[PDB]
């Protein structure tokens, strides 16, 4: 076997704005609310914005730690211009992992922009994703926590189909794992991470525990609670 | 690898989510119940240990 | 399935367990005589065929089949005593409690 | 309260508040078995113009609303039923608290009759559309009528069943483990 | 010039009175999430109390107010508290042979 391309590094575009419901959404008082096992709203909210970024690195360390990281943090265009153009700058046919979350920013556009600028007030943006095309044109990864990911993936096929016609004159090799299909809008039961497609790609076991144990309607070893999964 | 476990739970709510990628579907399959025993064999242990 | 079960455990041991539960989800709720009456037959019909197999999990099947017992064609009540009967007999020392 | 109620509020929510607040002394008694239709009408109409801002009135009018139905009389509570499918349907995920009950209602009151039953069989589509992948708790709960009535409905061409065939396909994943106890009265039935 | 009231007096019972009490009665190592960093202001401290090196004073000194900018920060919003992580026995009593508090 040929190829060893591995990962340059993490892009961990961590946009939550925390606390700031986007105005999208309705919650109730049993609200789907831990992201990687951690609660912000019983914390310090603007500190905690930190170690949310770091664990979530440390758990990918676990899968892979000869690559890089950069916990990003609610960021504007030119953040993002910088995160990305500079680790694809160091390493051109090497993997990079682009990694986001939805939160604290309503629903994609229909033409896969975002809303962070200057952590105003979940402020509207164009995310230049038919720029990061390009940047992403040679290897790379993508993960799309988000309450429609699969609109994300179908308009990047327009977008990718738009640089295809301008190539008539790469298309998508690198991968892509989608949270929810277009149609679809994420989950608010609170026995479940919020964060549940990254903390399935990223700690299965603890997942896979903690979906079981709830699952039948007559336990047949009926001693196990929570509380013991954790031990 | 995780992906499969993904779907699994996913389906078992209201989601089916997608890969790059035009994967088959997998989240029938025989294989996943010898998971579900081996896991029942282990944690039938655990409230003593 | 219940004699091959010890040959090659792989395919046939987690095939049997999800009959289990299902037949005791039937048990628990049907509505049915026919449909009730057939649910404790066949696990009755397995227990013994593959004892192995219920060692590890008798005890909420037998408080299902205590609860069948309390309250109600008398025939699902012969199958569920038929059944204690096989269970007891495959069971020893374990069944003391109850 | 009236002047403490004003005396504290920007004028718009204050319309509809009072509004709610004046039907739900009428709600409180037995004149309302007279001005039922009114009375439910007007709320359905009013959450209707509100949606997510009805939302803060659930926790006085669903517990009053519940006690009316089990309270009401028959050939009126067959029609609060379609009044309680519309109230779901604006209210989504914030049911869930009631929903015991909600689901107690429709055990305690079906039987062989047509009313009862389309009715009923229409109001399921409503809680599974709100409840998406959470209604399995208490889809166990139901079957006991559905298998019964599926191999029993006497209506010419067992017609609420023929409803009940489109019903059942949206139920989905949340459905998968009793496949073993619904397919084989489909399997006669063709 | 009067040292003694400050840094001698108050600042290593301070820190004793972390490292015994909430490095124990209450929730060890988050306690000790300033507790780590008013350690190292602590050993300098603990240097100047004997040394009289007026060095050791700067550097505690320095480090103090590295820490309580921290601190500074975090005093200010703070506002709600769970009952047994202010200390893991509270919260944890019930149903006593005591008529409520006077």
């Amino acid at each position: 076997m040929k190829d060893r391309m591995k990962t340059v590094s993490v892009a961990l575009v961590l946009c939550l704005n925390v606390g700031v419901d986007p105005p999208d959404v309705v919650k109730t008082t049993p609200c789907a609310r831990l992201e990687c096992w951690i609660d912000p709203l019983s914390m310090g909210p603007q500190k905690a914005l930190e170690t949310i970024g770091a664990n979530l690195q440390k758990q990918y360390e676990n899968w892979q730690p000869r690559a890089r990281y950069k916990q990003s943090l609610d960021p504007t265009v030119d953040e993002v211009k910088k995160l990305c153009t500079s680790l694809r700058r160091n390493a051109k046919e090497e993997r990079v992992l682009f990694h986001y979350n939805g939160h604290g920013v309503p629903r994609p556009t229909v033409n896969g922009e975002v809303w962070v600028f200057n952590k105003n007030y979940t402020q509207y943006i164009p995310l230049s994703i038919y720029d990061l095309q390009t940047w992403m044109g040679s290897p790379s990864i993508f993960v799309y926590d988000c309450s429609n990911a699969g609109l994300i993936v179908k308009s990047f096929k327009q977008f990718a189909l738009q640089r295809e016609q301008e190539l008539e004159v790469s298309m998508k090799n690198c991968i892509q794992l989608a949270a929810c299909e277009a149609t679809e809008l994420l989950p608010m039961i609170p026995d479940l991470p919020a964060d549940l497609f990254t903390s399935c790609l990223t700690t299965p076991i603890k997942i896979a525990l903690r979906w079981f144990c709830m699952q039948k309607c007559v336990s047949l070893v009926p001693g196990v609670t929570l509380d013991l999964i954790e031990k | 690898r995780n992906f499969l476990l993904a779907e699994r739970i996913m389906r078992s709510y209201n989601c089916t989510p997608v890969s790059s990628p035009r994967l088959p579907p997998t989240y029938m399959h025989a294989m996943w119940q010898a998971w579900d025993l081996a896991v029942d064999i282990c944690l039938s242990q655990l409230p003593t240990i | 399935v219940g004699r091959l079960s010890s040959m090659n455990p792989a395919f046939v041991m987690p095939f049997l367990r999800k009959m289990l539960i299902q037949i005791l989800t039937e048990l628990e709720h049907s509505g049915i005589g026919r449909i009730k009456e057939q649910s404790a037959r066949m696990l009755g019909h397995l227990v013994s065929n593959a004892p192995r197999l219920i060692r590890p999990y008798m005890e909420p099947i037998l408080k299902a089949l205590i609860l069948k017992l309390k309250d109600p064609n008398p025939g699902v009540i012969n199958n569920v005593l038929a059944t204690i009967g096989e269970l007891a007999q495959v069971s020893g020392l374990e069944m003391r409690k109850w | 309260e009236m002047l403490v109620n004003m005396g504290n509020l920007p004028l718009d929510e204050f319309y509809p508040a009072v509004s709610m607040v004046a039907l739900m002394r009428i709600f409180r008694d037995q004149s309302l078995s007279h001005h039922h239709t009114m009375v439910v009408q007007a709320i359905t109409f009013i959450f209707k113009s509100l949606g997510l801002k009805c939302v803060q009135f659930l926790p006085q009018v669903m517990p009053t609303f519940l006690n009316v139905i089990r309270v009401c009389d028959g050939a009126i509570r067959e029609f609060l039923f379609q009044q309680l499918g519309m109230l779901v349907s604006f209210v989504k995920s914030h049911i869930r608290p009631y929903m015991d009950e909600i689901v107690t209602l429709m055990r305690e009151f079906w039987v062989m009759n047509t009313s009862i039953q389309s009715t009923i069989i229409l109001l399921i589509e409503q809680i599974v559309v709100a409840l998406g992948g959470e209604f399995k708790l208490y889809l166990p709960q139901l079957i006991p009528h559905m298998l019964r009535v599926f191999m029993h409905d006497n209506s010419p061409g067992r017609i609420v069943s023929i409803k009940l065939l489109a019903a059942i396909q949206l139920f989905g994943a949340n459905l998968d483990d009793y496949l073993h106890l619904l397919l084989p009265p489909i399997v006669k039935l063709f | 010039e009067r040292n003694v009231k400050g840094m001698f007096e108050v600042l290593e019972p301070l820190h004793a009175m972390m490292e015994r009490g909430p490095q124990t009665l209450k929730e060890t190592s988050f306690n000790q999430a300033y507790g780590r960093d008013l350690m190292e202001a602590q050993e300098w401290c603990r240097k100047y109390m004997k040394s009289g090196n007026v060095k050791d004073l700067t550097q505690a000194w320095d480090l103090y107010y590295h820490v309580f900018r921290r601190i500074s920060k975090q005093l200010p919003q703070l506002t709600s508290l769970e009952l047994q992580y202010v200390s893991p026995k509270l919260l944890m009593c019930r149903d006593l042979e005591l008529a409520v508090p006077g």
